[PDB]
């Protein structure tokens, strides 16, 4: 019933590990379909070969800008941006997958994986999934980031797709 | 167009002459009215870019509309190439090179390459993108064919209310400026331009009146 | 529309162009007759809401009637939301999707969501609900298209009883009422509005006589 | 507008009604003249964007000028967005996000966000940027409201030099051009357009004569 | 109206007389114009419902507009009661009960209850709700006091383009039917009703023309 997608992560081309995500399509369906479809690449464009452009140790890893590769772009499968579906789920801990945005109703394709409890984000970013397998791969990724987000090595989504 | 098999896989299939005949006949008989976009989207479900270029080149007459559609497709392809630059160098063995705008259009690529794009893992929907572009072009074409503007509608002293509302909603569906603007128009302009007798019969029901009572008021 | 596929697994099969052509032709040739409702219900058996939206968009002309149909679909969706709101209750162990007034009307529901709601166990009757709504709208339209009231049906001086009863029953079928009202009307109005020459004949037979007895009586 | 409050902590103080009444009076009598831009800058020192929006909404009449101002504000916002891109993502707990192009105009930015952007360390000069935009708009409007061009200013036969030079310098200040061009414009136009007798009187003083000597020449 | 102190807390304060005097003067002197709503919103920032009932009852003359505002407030209060129903059962120790639709207006509640509602933990913004209702009522009032409709605008052969666009935007801001419909109107109706000479001068610039060049074309 709820889809599961994976990401094979790479640090400058060396394979690092697989993170897999359960998308809560039963509560945030339109948000979950957009991450699912961008992971499969079935609509022609997507995450494969994009990188995490902003990694802040102890906060979150952000990625998903496949058009401009630096947080200023990305687009959804419904057009460039769409509404905040709802705020049922909250940022309760590491592994929560939440939507990045540029204020309300500006969701595109950027997402962030929390590596800590970030309750201040509640009510401001739609949560739509959580890490299933691979959280120590997300944790190891932190080491390649910095206080301001700049990463030291290129961290890419080498491959991604749907598992179930 | 691709078609699934018994075991679930799909492979290219030659375009049926019946589809082309029906498309050309509906284009000739129904000209360019709002009801060609749904039939176009229904006729060519899963059609390759070659099949869409066939269905467009086969339309004899109305060459100005086809040139407008070609220009719109060209602009969309240019914007797609600008927003998605293609990479150079050797391509991976398990991946086929991504198409450019002129190749998304299907102008400079073979049919086998379209089939490989459409049946790849993951599949690449070139047919759906080019169909969206053609639908946008057809929307612009049906906008151009619109005979009169929305504001110039005024009912004659003898023209029945049924014909008035028919013409109104016809040119309204042909306008397609927006949805909320259309909702405001059907509230204001619909009752603003009625014949004085039936006009005051409609005003007797107030703005809360719906279309059904709006019509059965002037009816009989 | 989805169809039972060998073996026992329903898969989505897009609407065939021949069905759309048959629908366009029946709406062109027969306009809005009482019989179209059965033809529509039989042409779209088990159709996803997208197929019914396609079949309602492919219509040419009669935009006023299509507007009444859309407004009645909106009203039914509004009432459906009012009759089916989420009251607080313990959450079910098993979760199945749910169709909103807008999810039933195929406006904001993607094709995959409708396929899910249909093929899931237990199934959600979105197709039949939308068909009931469209059938109510078509009943409204065909009762509006009635040229004259059933009370005005009267036989000519030399108009044969054949054409008289044919036109009378046609207008009565187009008319809207409960079955008991029709049972009373066929006994109170039919014999009275007949031509006096054959009215005496029908009166000689009896009040509770059947249709065939009167028809063979005034035959010739 | 925010103001330094004892001791050393800026707190938000709403705009006073007397300031708004002074603004309405100066936009009622002075209307649009060169002096309004300086008066506006002094009445709105350190004003939050909400206060400037309030001061621009209270103006009664002159709707074309207000629309020009709004459109130029939109243009400046688009240019700021094209020059200062805003990266999306979660904000830091200590510092505030970089304001977008429309967060400056107070359209989608709540008052608390503006107060934060102003009182934070380092401060974000949203108020001064919006004031620069409004000042550009007001310069456009006051250069539009000019009745005649600077090239058309000519002295009457008996019109004294006082009124002539006053009107000429007023139109020159209302006109829009670089100060370097004005330096040639004055020395080319002031003496030439004067009365013939006063023309010879000023030419007797010399080409590079100052304004006071040129004045005291034809004094009385 | 409540006011913050040095320690940061707020407490009721008597309404200042030269606020009531300024409001009465601006209401009478300017009567009803689109620029009375910003002045009202600026004059009564943080005012209790008693203060707003004061500022409304104090308006002598134009009693029909005040009755319209009272009726609008009446309907708005009823909607608030219908949308949220008070909960039953035991109440939490740290929380106490809320006001009703009629008590939001302050018609049947003392000032101390308003102050307790406004400075509660968490605070309840009754003043802001009643101010929103009054602003909606004033919008309807300024809609009624509009002297013409948006469609009837046609520039005279001698009436300058500046006066035409001023009247247009005045009755457009007084229309407030929507915002995107306003955006469509300023494109279509603005260009459709010009004087033939300046009309074709504007048509020389095409639809891409902005308002500034639109006016400087017909200028001079």
């Amino acid at each position: 019933v709820n889809p599961t997608v994976f990401f094979d992560i790479a640090v400058d081309g060396e394979p690092l590990g697989r993170v897999s995500f359960e998308l809560f399509a039963d509560k945030v369906p339109k948000t979950a379909e957009n991450f699912r479809a961008l992971s499969t690449g079935e609509k022609g464009f997507g995450y494969k070969g994009s990188c995490f452009h902003r990694i802040i140790p102890g906060f979150m890893c952000q990625g998903g800008d496949f058009t401009r590769h630096n947080g200023t772009g990305g687009k959804s499968i419904y057009g460039e941006k769409f509404e905040d579906e709802n705020f049922i789920l909250k940022h309760t801990g590491p592994g929560i997958l939440s939507m990045a945005n540029a204020g309300p109703n500006t969701n595109g394709s950027q997402f962030f994986i929390c590596t800590a409890k970030t309750e201040w984000l509640d009510g401001k970013h739609v949560v739509f999934g959580k890490v299933k397998e691979g959280m120590n791969i997300v944790e190891a990724m932190e080491r390649f980031g910095s206080r301001n987000g700049k990463t030291s090595k290129k961290i890419t989504i080498a491959d991604c797709g749907q598992l179930e | 167009p691709i078609v699934q098999n018994i075991q679930g896989q799909m492979v290219h299939q030659a375009i049926s002459p019946r589809t082309l005949n029906a498309w050309v006949k509906v284009v000739e008989e129904k000209a360019f009215s709002p009801e060609v976009i749904p039939m176009f989207s229904a006729l060519s479900e899963g059609a390759t870019p070659q099949d869409l270029n066939t269905m467009l080149n086969t339309v004899g007459g109305h060459q100005a509309a086809m040139q407008m559609l070609k220009e719109t497709i060209n602009e969309e392809a240019a914007e797609w190439d600008r927003v998605h630059p293609v990479h150079a160098g050797p391509i991976a063995p398990g991946q086929m090179r991504e198409p450019r705008g002129s190749d998304i259009a299907g102008t400079t690529s073979t049919l086998q390459e379209q089939i490989g794009w459409m049946t790849n893992n993951p599949p690449i929907p070139v047919g759906e993108i080019y169909k969206r572009w053609i639908i946008l072009g057809l929307n612009k074409i049906v906008r151009m064919y619109s005979p009169t503007s929305i504001l110039d509608i005024r009912q004659g002293p003898k023209e029945p209310f049924r014909d008035y509302v028919d013409r109104f909603y016809k040119t309204l569906r042909a306008e397609q400026a927006s949805q909320e603007v259309k909702n405001w128009m059907t509230e204001t302009l619909l009752v603003q331009n009625a014949n004085p007798d039936c006009k005051t019969i409609l005003k007797a029901l107030g703005p809360a009146a719906t279309l059904e009572e709006m019509m059965t008021a002037c009816q009989g």
